[PDB]
This record gives structure tokens, C-alpha cells and sequence, in this order.
């Protein structure tokens, strides 16, 4: 699959990616991959920018309301439910949502891990980063989505 | 569960809306995309925001049906 | 009722802020002006006026420290990597002074110094 | 983005204000304080009356 | 009882205390009964002040909290009732509130009379004196309270 491929790509890549910055709403217009200097990308625009790669296009910059309407992905569970067991049911490439509000959103790896950007919001200096779910299982919200390109257009 | 089940949650007959929590979010509107929001956890932090241009309008989950 | 006292759930400091926008008016160009009235957890307070397509910003900082600050930018609505500016207020140190990129006008404790 | 504090003293509306100070930031980068005598400013370089 | 005997000390020596000035929360932390120096005091410091100068501690800087729950006060009458017949039947020494949100206090003396600190809010200059009650009944707010040692810790 398509997605799972780009996840398997990025955790292989994710210690060479030690160039790109976090940042609230980092929305740059050079691409990370294309440049060697540093850049302040946030979740959002680095998933646009990871499948703009390929023959996807996406919009930009890919917001909240992209998921409501654009019909790019199906609910696999739905928020207010927080269950445990059902984890491991999970496969590589699902987008995890984290925040009470949506603030931040993730990308599931194997392991029982995912793969986001964490630190103090005033524009931290830290790199992007894998993290155990263990303490970040909290704030997983319950919400998970897929992708599909096949039956889109 | 009390911190989704408790929301006193009105819409005003203008569609902007008022917003209310048992935690610290607090969240009013007014005409057009303009509002105003209040919150303490660091979590909640983005709600209430004025980094950089601010939090949108759209990134707030009450802002929806 | 019963002389007990009414205790706050959450005693963490609020954030409170007063963002102002819109879509366009009766002159029909589109509105592109933002405002906030920005309140920290740590006591600092911000008010500025903004304007994100013409990339310019003006804003009155207040520091918990108690340093007043007012920043002017023309090419940049961040703080951070400003080339173009103009600040004058009260530093962190009590030293009145006016600094833009050129060398600033600084009024010390005692004497004069540019 | 213009900053700017008036005082008047024998006028409540701004215009046709005969006494009256001025300091701010004008909608240029210049630095000033005006009134009705000639004004000090400070420009981006330099020191001017 | 102690707080009858202090309230006499106070009365005796009210002409003598001039040196203490009035503000609307002063906390010195220099006791005004030693030391000439003039020192700004409200009626809360005031008492604590006056009963530390005996075996008593109480608290600092002793607000309106330490009536709810210090247990160091009985109640004689309830706020909300104003009965201007019932006011001979009161004792020197108990403490007579004021304002309708507990914006200052008094000690009772004899002869229908109070003693308390009045003037205008911004840090009057106007020393300790003593008022009749005929004018201040209205903002009387009909609680009073009483102290007790003997059965205390």
C-alpha cells in the first residue's frame, strides 16, 4: 500500500531528518526533503509534504477541515472511545489524533509507537522524533483514519 | 466522561455561539471569524493561542456541528 | 451557604485573548486585518494590530518581568528574524532607549549615551 | 500599524485641534514627538529638530 | 474575660494611639504599641495585633477566612437581621461587622458606641477614633461574634 510504503520510508529516512524543525503552524514553501537547510514544519505540512512526493497532490496546508469534506479518508474509530486491547488491531500508515481540541496528530508504526513532532510550543528547537504510546496513550482522543487513492477521481 | 459531558453548550439565534466547560475552556464568538477563548491546561494551549497569526477559527472542535 | 468556600476547580493561571477579524465590507475590498488582545499564563500582555498579506505588524508587549515594549514591523509578522523594525519601551533593566537597526538612542539611569 | 497618543486641551474632537502634543509611531518608520512648535524626531538614522 | 479587659485597655489608651494611621489593608509587619514611629494599620491587623500582646497567637494576617472555620468564635447573632432593640443586650468586646461584603469590622464598647477606623478608601490620613453607632447602624449587617479561650486547644 501506498501508505504503509511512505511510513516504512520515513522511519528507515526519520534519523536523516534531523534537519526539519517543530513549530505550532510551520507552513514553508521550500519542500525538507529538496534542501539541506533547517525548516520549522509542523504534522499537518509535513504529511503534505511526504505525499506530495508522489503523484498525490493533497492541498495545502491541510487543516482540520481537510478531513471533514475533501472525502480523502473513512473513519476506522470514532472519538470518545478509548480502548486498550484494540491497539494492536491497528497497521502501519494510520493517522493518530492527539488533543482535546485536534492539536496535533500523529502517524502509527509498528511496536506499538508512533511517529510526531513534541515539545514546548514556543517554537522548539527539538527535532522530529519517535515516541512509545505508553505515555501518549492519554491523549489519543480514540480517532483513526485511513487513507485510499484508488476509488478517488 | 466530565469533560465532554459537561459542556453548556448554546447557540445564540446568530450563529456565532457561546461555549462553556467544566475544565477551563471557554469559548465565545461574534460576527465573522473573530472570537474569544480562555483556557489554562498546556494541552489546551493552541485553543487560545496568538502565536504567529493566532489559532484559526476552524482548528476549534466546538466550532462545529 | 454553609460557610464553606467556593474553591476553583482548576487553579492553573488562564490565557485569555481577544482576536478580531473578518471577511470583507460594504467597500467591497476583502477585510485582512487581524488584531489580538493576547493575555499569558505568566502575566505578560499583548495587543497588536495586524495585517498578513501586506506581511506587517505592530504590536505592544508586556513582559511578566514588567519591561514595556512596543515593535513595529513592515516585512515580517513574527518577532523572530525581523530586518525592518522600530522598538522604543521599557527593557527587562530600567533603561529607557529607542533602537531600530541603525544605533539606538539609550537613556540610562544617569547621563545620555547613543 | 500607526501608534500614536493625543492630548487636547480646548477640543474634544482631533480635527482643528489648536493646542495639543503628539508622540507615536506615524504609519512611516519615524519616531516623533510634535506640537505646536517645531517637533523633535528621530528617523531611522540620525537626529533631527 | 480577656476580651472585655482588652477592650477597656484600648478605650483607656485610645487617646494615645494616635501615632496609627488608617489604610485599607495594611499589614506592617513592626508592632504599632512598640514603637513611636506612625504606622499604617487596618481593623484586622489591629486585633491581631492587640491579642498577641497576650499569651494568644491567632493567625496573620488574620482575614475574613479565619471566622468560617478557626473555630476560635461562636456566633451570636445571624447577618440579614437588624433589630435595633436587641442592641443593649450586647457586651463590651464583641466584634461588630460592617459592609455589606465584610469591608470592615469594629469592637463594641459601652454607651452605644464602636470603636473603628473611618475615612476615604485611598489611605486616609485619620487616626483610630470612636463613632457612635447611631449614624453606622444602617451599615450595621447584624452579625456579631464573640471569643472563647478556655476550651480552645
Amino acid at each position: 500500500p501506498l501508505s504503509t510504503i511512505l511510513a516504512l520510508d520515513l522511519n528507515d529516512n526519520l534519523k536523516s531528518l534531523s534537519n526539519i524543525k517543530y513549530m505550532f503552524k510551520g507552513a514553508p514553501k521550500e519542500n525538507p526533503f529538496g534542501t539541506d537547510k533547517d525548516v520549522y514544519i509542523d504534522t499537518y505540512n509535513l504529511l503534505y509534504w511526504l505525499y506530495l512526493g508522489e503523484d498525490e497532490e493533497l492541498a495545502y496546508p491541510m487543516n482540520i477541515n481537510y478531513f471533514f469534506t475533501e472525502g480523502r479518508f473513512f473513519t476506522i474509530f470514532g472519538k470518545g472511545h478509548k480502548y486498550k486491547v484494540d491497539v494492536s488491531k491497528f497497521i502501519v500508515g494510520d493517522i493518530l489524533f492527539f488533543g482535546r481540541s485536534d492539536t496535533n496528530i500523529g502517524i502509527y508504526v509498528g511496536d506499538g509507537e508512533f511517529i510526531s513532532m513534541m515539545g514546548k510550543f514556543p517554537k522548539d528547537e527539538t527535532p522530529i522524533g519517535k515516541y512509545k504510546l505508553d505515555d501518549y496513550w492519554n491523549e489519543f482522543n480514540g480517532r483513526v483514519m485511513r487513507f485510499d487513492e484508488e476509488v478517488y477521481i | 466522561v466530565y469533560k465532554y459531558s459537561s459542556s453548556l453548550y448554546e447557540i445564540l439565534p446568530s450563529l456565532n455561539y457561546k461555549y462553556d466547560d467544566g475544565e477551563g475552556t471557554s469559548i465565545r464568538t461574534y460576527n465573522g471569524k473573530s472570537f474569544f477563548s480562555m483556557t489554562s491546561g498546556e494541552e489546551e494551549k493552541p485553543q487560545a493561542t496568538d502565536f504567529y497569526t493566532g489559532t484559526e477559527y476552524q482548528d476549534l472542535f466546538t466550532s462545529y456541528y | 451557604g454553609n460557610k464553606t468556600l467556593i474553591e476553583p476547580r482548576i487553579q492553573k493561571a488562564p490565557n485569555m485573548l481577544f482576536k478580531h477579524q473578518g471577511v470583507f465590507y460594504d467597500d467591497g475590498t476583502p477585510d485582512n486585518h487581524i488584531t489580538t488582545l493576547f493575555i499569558s499564563e505568566r502575566g505578560d500582555i499583548r495587543a497588536s494590530v495586524l495585517n498578513t498579506e501586506t506581511q506587517k505588524r505592530t504590536t505592544q508587549e508586556m513582559s511578566s518581568d514588567g519591561s514595556y515594549r512596543v515593535i513595529k514591523q513592515d516585512d515580517d509578522l513574527m518577532l523572530d528574524e525581523a530586518q525592518v523594525w522600530i522598538e522604543y519601551g521599557i527593557s527587562e533593566d530600567n533603561k529607557f532607549y529607542i533602537k531600530n537597526d541603525k544605533h539606538k538612542f539609550e537613556f540610562t539611569d544617569e547621563g545620555i549615551y547613543i
